[PDB]
Order: structure tokens, then sequence, then C-alpha cells
RNA sequence: AGUGGUGGCCACUAUUAUUGGGCCUAAAGCGGCCGUAGCCGGGCCCGUAAGUCCCUGGCGAAAUCCCACGGCUCAACCGUGGG
RNA sequence: GUGGGGUAACGGCCCACCAAGCCGAAGAUCGGUACGGGCCGUGAGAGCGGGAGCCCGGAGAUGGACACUGAGACACGGGUCCA
């Protein structure tokens, strides 16, 4: 049938009716919850400080193979254990266990995982307040 | 703290969050209580705004009006009837339009007390 | 050189307030000592009654902006004027 | 409040007809950077929506609106002085670049080259009525054009300034 | 008979009541109303209803919006449900009453 | 949260009828109680500095005022926060200049500058009329000035009247009644800064001032508020007016 | 149920004109249909029209001259001030000034240009080009 | 003299659809029916003029918006006048 | 509702007496969230999102409670009590 309501006078049912079929909707209805603000253990966070407990190589998803390396790290802000790409190449041997590392989103789809790698959502930027990309690079030295 | 603020539940009944403490321009002042005795007794109080109001405490005399107009100071043998309670004229505090036995007779009070410091009625 | 735009005689105060242009085309700004010389001249004040107040110097321009009274007793910058001015212009030490 | 850019960005970087369109331009007037060149654009699209708006509204505020935007665009030059409201619309970009102090100068052959007059004009030799001004992004009235000269103090208002012969000559040859 | 400021009829009877605008010590100001009388429970009382309709932007549509006003009804008048008032403001007669009927423009029974 | 009544004025806040540069500076002389309201008047100091050039520092404005050489309808106001407010008469005998303080079409405040002989009379409204004992009547004028009359008298003075005083003595001139035909001038709403003829003055029951229909000089008729008509004469305005 | 005339006349007559039928027939007769169906015939849509004294409601005969894109009626009747029309016009019209659309105003049913002319707001009724 | 990485809002998105989304097979018609409120309602004429449309008076602080002009070299910024 | 107390002052603000009222699906009470508006970001527009430098209005001065002086305070650089 035709749309409904149409009425001259009937404004109070079609805002009923969006405000209804609104929460339907996911982004909406996530952003007034604040679901994330929640769930996040950045606490909305972009940018975190962590000490590194162990290091972990994880194996991308199929067809890809590979073997990823990555830090769990407990945070400060919170308490909650996280697990962090470290990227570049051969970056994990500057990166050493009780390091003061400094991470941020790692650009997934939703903010999610990225790329082949599953499960991981954080990538170490600093380590000590040295930038991981300088020290790959070697331009800079790690205190 | 006598607070004459504004009501706690709202008119459909809901309870009301105080935004804020209490002003000082709020708050009531105590009962006068005008009580019957042998002499005048008042306090001149100041009030906001640098005013005074002249307050009785203790009433002995009371100023009676016939119909004519014409005023008598008189005595106040005892108060008859206090329409606002049954406590007063039990205990003799005279208010407004109460009623009051005087040596004239019955006489109905048109002043009050706790504010004008004065007793005035009519002859009834 | 001196150029005047506009010479204002507040009565009230009884000043002459002073606004003219400088041509120093090619040269640094001149100095306050020299400008005062100057206007001096052919306007027959007191120097010691009269006080610059201001010499702005427009940028990429020549020609510089200045501003000047000139009172009629020795009493009235003491009174009125602000104590610096004349400091800048020397007449208090 | 914050004040905002008064140039927009283009909404794709990597077109390439619009990469290679720019590029002539960039080569031909010889900006700095894309920035002036958009800045420029910005200028052109305010002066085409005023247009537009205009052209569909009516009241005595909108002819007085109207009439103000066909003065400014003649006092810049922009427009001949039988303009109407129609031909706005079939203004170039090139229309205000050929109104720019740098390119102006040029024409004027006080540079051997465009490039040469931006130096020119930084570094404070030409003057514009009398005033300097140091901006080469400047946009110049039609009623200043006649007064553009070389600045008085400068070197280049001494005719034997030895590339002012050069100049001279590259205008005459 | 007092004049209230007002172009309507006093009614005919009198009431000793203070508070009648007409036969009371009280006064009129403010903003004057058509409304329904839709409860008259209590005393001297009446709870006056107003409709309107509101404009929405976002749909461009009206919506039916109905307003309860506490009013005074002076004996003298004796407003009753469903009958078409004319309402007034005056000071704060009570916590809810800040309104006194003026007079009655239709009557239930019509 | 705020324990009394404010002292200071942000520049931005000022009344909009002021010739003030807004954003110059932060603060803004906050008027002293006075003749007028903000809306109908500005600080004497803003006429000493800004309106005339007098003094470019306000200590200067302040040590002019000290003076003495400034008068406030024939009166020395050393007061710097003094509000100067609509029909007043600013003179300086030093210069021997006479303004008054007239609206905008606009509507902001200006100094129209008069003759001498206009510089003696003052035409104020008449706001109310009260009873006062002695049984003596009490006008209260637009500026928050009063008059004192006997009872015999007070059928020659009502509501809106205009009276031209004579501010260096205090003495009542002439009375111009509020009837058709007066000529009028405006003192506010949009139509502010106009001047014409009575034509009609429709009362409203329920609570409304007599709006007032003018029409004008070439015959445009418009309409204003009681309230904002000023009768400035019977058939010709008798003070120079822009 | 027949819950409004002027729509379904306006749909009867765009239907016959996308097939091309000659004579087009209005069963609710109505007067502001009649009225209607003067507009346009003024703006030399259609041809002549004529009333038929049926004995329920009577009938309005058209002729159709094949100059009509889309005719409907703009249903909520949405009250429009003198300066709105662009606004609705750029809604309902397929071009500049292309077609016309029907107000309902103070003086009458009548076309949104005359009413321009007049400086007289109204409501919508309907639209044809 | 900037340029990249991460997080949030808008657009992208007619994936919130009043303009302007769909519901046979892709997510979506209640299994059906009655009916209260709500919403939408045949034609002609008389009446009111509440909505509505036009005119008109007071009002909606300033700054901020847009425009022209003027001051700081142009601009940014600021003043004047209009909206 | 009647009669009072109290106030600078109307008012269940408070008291005595009389009655049973008042609000609610056009969403009350309850819960979450948050100073509000001027405005601001985004978008061709419709619209969507934030309350920020600054202005206007509100409120607070380690939390809770109370009083004096003063026109103005229950008083951030005044006073008393509890934590």
């Amino acid at each position: 049938g035709k749309k409904a309501p149409n009425g001259e006078f009937a404004g109070r049912k079609l805002k009923l009716k969006r405000k209804k079929f609104r929460w339907s909707d996911i982004r909406y209805k996530r952003r007034v919850l604040r679901l994330k603000e929640k769930s996040d253990p950045l606490e909305g966070a972009p940018q975190a400080r962590g000490i590194v407990l162990e290091k972990i190589a994880v194996e991308a998803k199929q067809p890809n193979s590979g073997m990823r390396k990555a830090v769990r790290v407990q945070l400060i802000k919170n308490g909650k254990v996280v697990t962090a790409f470290c990227p570049g190449d051969g970056a994990i041997k500057f990166i050493d266990e009780h390091d003061e590392v400094i991470i941020e989103g790692i650009g997934g789809p939703k903010g999610g995982s990225m790329g082949d790698i599953p499960g991981i959502r954080y990538k170490v930027v600093k380590v000590n307040r040295v930038s991981l990309k300088e020290l790959v690079k070697g331009r800079k030295e790690k205190p | 703290a006598i607070w004459q603020g504004r009501s706690l539940k709202k008119p459909s009944g809901g309870r009301i969050v105080l935004a804020r403490k209490k002003r000082k321009r709020e708050l009531g002042r105590e009962p006068s209580n005008t009580r019957v005795a042998e002499q005048d007794k008042r306090k001149i109080i100041r009030t906001y705004g640098g005013n005074r109001k002249v307050r009785l405490t203790a009433a002995a005399y009371a100023n009676v009006f016939d119909k004519s107009g014409k005023g008598r100071k008189v005595r106040i043998i005892r108060v008859i009837e206090n329409p606002a309670n049954r406590q007063f004229a039990r205990r003799n505090i005279i208010t407004k339009g109460a009623i009051i036995e005087t040596e004239i007779g019955k006489a109905k009070v048109t002043s009050r007390p706790g504010q004008d410091g004065v007793v005035n009625a009519i002859l009834l | 050189e001196i150029r005047i735009k506009e010479i204002k005689e507040n009565k009230l105060i009884g000043r002459k307030e002073i606004y003219f242009e400088i041509y120093h085309p090619g040269e640094p700004t001149p100095s306050r000592k020299d400008v005062k010389g100057k206007l001096v001249a052919m306007l027959d004040l007191n120097p010691e009654t009269t006080v610059i107040q201001y010499i702005r110097s427009y940028f990429g321009s020549y020609i510089s902006k200045g501003y000047a009274k000139a009172y009629d007793s020795k009493e009235r910058m003491l009174y009125i004027e602000p104590e610096y001015i004349l400091i800048r212009d020397g007449l208090i030490e | 409040k914050r004040q905002r850019k008064k140039y927009e960005t283009p909404p794709h970087p990597w077109i390439k007809e619009r990469l290679d369109r720019e590029r002539v331009l960039m080569d031909k007037y010889e900006l700095k950077n894309k920035k002036e060149l958009w800045k420029h654009e910005t200028q052109l699209k305010n002066f085409r929506r005023r247009a537009r708006r205009l052209l569909a509204a009516r009241g005595k505020q909108a002819e007085i609106e109207r009439e103000q935007l066909l003065a400014r665009l003649k006092r810049l030059g922009l427009l001949p002085e039988d303009a109407v409201l129609d031909d706005v619309l079939s203004l170039t970009i090139e229309d205000i670049l050929e109104r720019r102090l740098q390119t102006i100068v040029y024409k004027k052959g006080l540079a051997r080259t465009m490039r040469q007059a931006r130096q020119l004009i930084v570094h404070g030799h030409i003057e514009v009525n009398g005033q300097i001004i140091r901006s080469p992004s400047y946009l110049v009235l039609k009623e200043e054009e006649d007064t553009i000269t070389y600045a008085r103090t400068s070197p280049f208002a001494n005719p034997q300034h030895p590339e002012r012969m050069m100049i001279e000559k590259a205008k005459q040859g | 008979m007092r004049d209230i400021g007002l172009r309507v009829q006093p009614p005919a009877e009198k009431c000793d009541d203070p508070k009648c605008p007409w036969h009371g010590n009280l006064k009129i100001h403010g903003r004057v109303f058509e409304g329904i009388v839709v409860s008259d429970k209590p005393r001297k009382t009446v709870t006056v209803e107003r409709q309107y309709y509101f404009y929405l932007n976002k749909y461009e549509r009206y919506e039916l919006r109905r307003s309860k006003i506490h009013a005074h009804n002076p004996p003298c008048i004796n407003a009753k449900v469903g009958d078409k008032v004319l309402i007034a403001e005056t000071r704060p007669l009570s916590k809810t009453k800040h309104f006194v009927v003026v007079a009655v423009l239709e009557r239930a029974e019509e | 949260a705020r324990k009394g009544p404010k002292r200071h004025l942000k520049r931005l806040a000022a009344p909009t009828s002021w010739y003030i540069e807004r954003k110059a500076y932060k603060w803004a002389v906050r008027p002293r109680p006075g003749p007028h309201n903000m809306r109908t008047s500005i600080p004497l100091l803003y006429i000493v500095r800004d309106y005339l050039g007098y003094a470019k520092t306000a200590r200067e404005a302040r040590k002019i005022l000290n003076e003495g050489k400034f008068l406030v309808d024939g009166r020395v106001r050393k007061d710097y926060k003094f509000p100067v407010g609509i029909m007043d008469v600013v003179s300086i005998p030093e210069t021997g200049e006479h303004y008054r303080v007239l609206p905008n079409r606009i509507g902001k405040l200006i100094l129209h500058p008069i003759s001498e002989d206009e510089a003696f009379i003052k035409p104020l409204r008449i706001r109310n009329k009260r009873m006062i004992k002695g049984a003596r009547v009490q006008l209260n004028f637009h500026d928050g000035t009063n008059h004192i009359v006997s009872i015999a008298e007070k059928d020659n003075y009502f509501t809106s009247y205009t009276v031209l005083m004579k501010v260096p003595e205090r003495e009542i001139l002439e009375v111009l009644p509020f009837e058709k035909g007066a000529y009028v001038f405006v003192t506010q709403g949009k139509n502010v800064a106009r001047k014409g003829r009575i034509v009609e003055i429709k009362r409203f029951p329920m609570g409304w001032p007599d709006v007032v229909t003018i029409e004008d000089e070439e015959g445009e008729l418009f309409d204003t508020l009681k309230e904002y008509a000023f009768v400035v004469g019977t058939d010709k305005p008798k003070i120079s007016l822009p | 149920t027949l819950l409004d005339p002027l729509a379904n006349a306006l749909s009867h007559i765009t239907n016959s004109e996308r097939v091309g039928k000659r004579e087009v027939y209005i069963k609710p007769a109505s007067k502001l249909i009649g009225e209607v169906l003067r507009v346009m015939q003024k703006y030399g849509y259609i041809g002549e029209f004529e009333f038929i004294d049926d004995g329920r409601a009577g009938v309005y005969r058209v002729q159709l001259l094949g100059r009509i894109n889309k005719a409907g009626a703009i249903k909520p009747r949405f009250p429009v001030k003198v300066s709105e029309f662009e606004k609705w016009e750029k809604r309902f019209l397929p071009a500049f000034e292309f077609g016309i659309l029907i107000v309902s105003t103070s003086q009458g049913v009548m076309s949104h240009k005359e009413a321009i002319e007049k400086g007289i707001g109204g409501r919508l009724i309907a639209y044809v080009y």
C-alpha cells in the first residue's frame, strides 16, 4: 500500500514511527547507548601507555602464511591486558619485557583487526618514549 | 530553619531534587503567638531590606471600635473563640479574627498582632 | 618634509592638537628632536609646552604619521599629561 | 568560534583531468603552491554562488545586493561596464589570474619572466599607487592598474640598474 | 457591578466571596484564554482545557496538543463540565490556581 | 552564584544605542542609576571622550569633569557615570556649545547642535500623576524628574502631555496636550526618529497601550505606541529635530 | 471508499492521456473539480469542458488535446506564503515555470502564477505539467 | 613549512526515506476477523472566521552569518551602512 | 475550600478545621544522561551531531548542617558545628 501516515494532522505518529525504527539502526543505537565507551579498554583514548608482559607469535589467516610477532601489554590506565602488534620488520628485537610502550588503534574495519591477522586490535607506537618507526629504521636509539 | 521555599513534590506528586542550597531571603520567622498578660511586651525585628516590624508578644490592651467609628482603648479579659485553632483560645493566644471577651463585651479582631504589633477589634 | 593635516584647539583643555605627515623618502624614521625642532618653526610654539605623542611609520610607506600637542601654560602638562611622555620628550628627568 | 580557511580543497586529489589542467595553469602562471590557485577558485565559486542566489530572488534587498555585486566585479575589472547578471556564470579562473598583481606587472613588462616579477614584488621593488605591497597573490583593482610602477627608493627606479636594460630589451625584443 | 477591563457581561448574582473578580477583592492582569471546563470536582475550582495545533518542521505536519489550566471558579458564575468559558490571569491563588473564570460563553446543554 | 547587584559592565552587552566600538576593550562603564534607562541613556564619559573627542583617555575626561565645565540641563555633573538620556541639553559655556541628545533612525543616540535660546527649554512627557499629602499634585515625567502643583491646577495637566520645562530654574512654560493633530516625535520602535501628526488614538481593551496613528509630512501613515509618542508641538514642532 | 474526488479525477486524466483517449468523464463532479478544470483550460492544456446533470453528482466531460505530461494532487494541502513558491515549485514542476500549480486562496481556486502576481498565499491543491 | 599514524561527528547513505527506501522469490504483511482511541473521510447551499492567507504595531541582547564601503601594506582582523 | 501563622510579598510556604481530590498511554512516577541558550561542525538542501574559546542566565567554593553583620550573604581570600 501507500506509505502512511500522510495526513496534515498526523505529526505524532510520524515522529513516533521514525523514533521507533531509528533504533533498528546499529550506528545510532551504539552511539546513544555509548556501548563502546563502556566496553573500550582504552576508555576512549586514541593513545595509551602500557607495560609489556610477554611476546607472542600469531598465525595469519589462511590462505596467507606467516608468523606475526606481537606483545601482550598490561594497561596502566585500568590494568586490563591487551595484545598489540609490532609493525615494521624485525621490530620485536627492539621491544623487551617490562618496557613502557605507547599503543594506538590498528585501523581495521570498524577499528577492528586489520588485514589477515585476526583478533589483534592495536599496534605499538612508542617504547620508553622513543618511537618504533625510527628504531626499525635505526635513526634513533632506544634508551 | 523555617524555609518558605518550593514544595518538594511536583503538582503531579513527583519528588523534586533541590538544585541549590537555601537562600537567606527565603526563610520565614517564628510564630509571634501574642499571649494575654497584664502588660505589653514586644520586639521590633529588623527585616529584609532594613525595614522593621513591631511584633507583639504579650498583650494587655486593645482598641475596640463601635460601628459608628469611635475607638476606645480597653482591657482584654480573655479570648472567647479562636476559629483558626481550638488550641489558641484554650491557651489564651490572640490572632486576627478571633473573638475576645473584654469589659465592653465581645469584640472581633481585625488586626494581626504578630505583624502590626497592636490589637484592633470591632465590638460585637 | 612636514605637512600638517589637522590642527584642533581644545578650548576646554587649552591645547592645540597637531596631526601631521612627515615626508622622509629614502631616509630613516626621523628622530623626535628633529621633528620637534622643525614643527616649532612655522607654528611658533614654545618647545617646553609642546609634546609629541607618537610617530608611527606605516609599512612600506615613506610618509610617517605623527601626533603632538601644544598647550598654553607650563602647569597644564604637569597636571594633565602622562608623566612618561615628557620623559620621552625629555622635559622631565 | 574559530576562523576558517578561505580556500576549499578539491573533492578528490588524483583525478587526471583536474591534475593536468591545474598543472598547465601552474606552469603558465607560476604560482608557488596549488593553495593560491584553490583560493582563487574559491573566490570564483563565491561570486558564482552570489549570482545564483540573486538571480532567483525578488525584493529590494536582492536588487541592492545585485547592484553591489556588479559594482564590485566591475571595480575588479573582471567584467565590462555593460555586463549583466548572466555572463558572470561564464567567468573563468583565468580571468582572475589575469588580474593578479604578478600577472599584471609581468604584462606591464617590468619582468622578463613572471617568476622574476614575483621576486620583484616580494622584495618590494613594485609599488601600487605609490604604496608597496609584498603579496604577489594580491588582486589588483582596475583603477589601480595604471598606477603600478617601480618602488621609488628601490634601485629599479634607476634606469641604469644592470637588470633593467635586460628587462627593457626583452620587452623590446 | 464593577468593570474588569474586559468586554463581557457580568453575572446577575452577587456573591459575598472575596475572591470573585466581580464581587471580590482581587484584580485582573495578564492573558485571557478560551477553554472548556473538563473537571469541576474541587470546590470553587475548575480544570479548564485548551486545545491547539502545534507545527512541526521536520515533517511539516500539525500535532494536537492539550493544555490543562487550573482556574478559580467563583460561586457567582458556577461553571460546570463542558462549558466553554473565558479564563483570565490573576495573582497566585494557590499552588496550582493562577487563574479565574470571567464568564461562561457557552453552557453544556447547548 | 551571584550574591548582589552587578557593578561592572562587559563591553559586549552594552545597550545597542551607543556608538561604541564593542570589541575594542573588554570593559565598559556601567552607568549609575539616574534620570533614564540604559536603553534611553548613555554615560556622560562616553559623550566627553568618544562623541566629542575632547579627551583621548578616560583620565583626561575625568579631570575635565572634575573641573565642572560640562552642564547637563544647566547643572554641573561631576559623576562620570552620570547617564544622559533623551531630550537632555548638554552645554559647554567655555565653548558655548549646546547639544540635545536624540535617537537615530537606526536607533542610536546623537548630539543635535542647537542655538542658545533653545538650551533653556526641555520638553518633558508626563508619565504619571499622583496625589501627595497636603492635597498636592505630583507629576512624574519620563526622565524621572517630578513637579509639584496645586489641586486647583490639576486639570491643566494630564497623562502623556508634554511640559516645556525651564531647567535653569525649573519653571513650567507651556503644556502640549496629547490630542489629535498635535505634532509628535517618536522615541522608540521601528518608527523611531520620525515626526508627524496624530490621526487616531486607538484604545484597546484587555491591557495594551493606545496605538497612535501618525501621518508623516509626505502623508505616509504609520502606527506607534502611546508610550513612544512625544508631543513636540501643536501644529509645528517647537524644537529643532533631525 | 472515495476519500477524495479531485485526486481521482487528476489520476484519471493522466492515465487517459498516456494511452491517448479522446474524451474523459469524471464521475463525482464537484465544484472544486470544475474550478480546477477551468484553470489549465485557461492555460490551454485542455479544450472545452462541460457539466452533465446526472442526478447523483453530475459528470464532468472533457476532451484531451494531448498536452498534459502528468497531473496530480498535492495531497496534504500545505499552506504556502508568497515567498515559499520556489520551494514547492522545485518539488513538483520539472523545470523553471514548466507547468502550473493550483492554489486555493482567499480569492478562489486559481493559478500560482497569478497568485504571485496578486501576491497572495494559499494552499496548494494540485500540480500539472 | 608542513606531512603522515590513531580515535570521535557529518557527508559518503534514498543503509532512516516529510521531500525520498522497501515488505511474491533477496530483511521485512501479524494467520484471520471485530472494534475503542487516534488518523483519513460523498455532493450542494446558508452561517462563524478558529486554523489558514494578506496587511500592520511591540518583540525576539550583543558577538558570530552574508553583503558593499572604509582603517591596519592586501588579507586575516576591526569600524560604518544594509539584510 | 474556610480560618489563621509567616514573609519585604501572593501562595498549603507553614499551621488548625472541612472535603477527596491531583496526574497518567497526548507516557505520569521511576531510571539514565547533561548546566541551558546565543551558537558551532557537517551537508546542495531537507537534516544530522556538540554545548567550546567568548557573551547572557544558572549554580559551587574539601563534602553535609547552621547563624551574625550588612541595602544586598547564609558570604571562595568572614563566622560556628559534624565528616
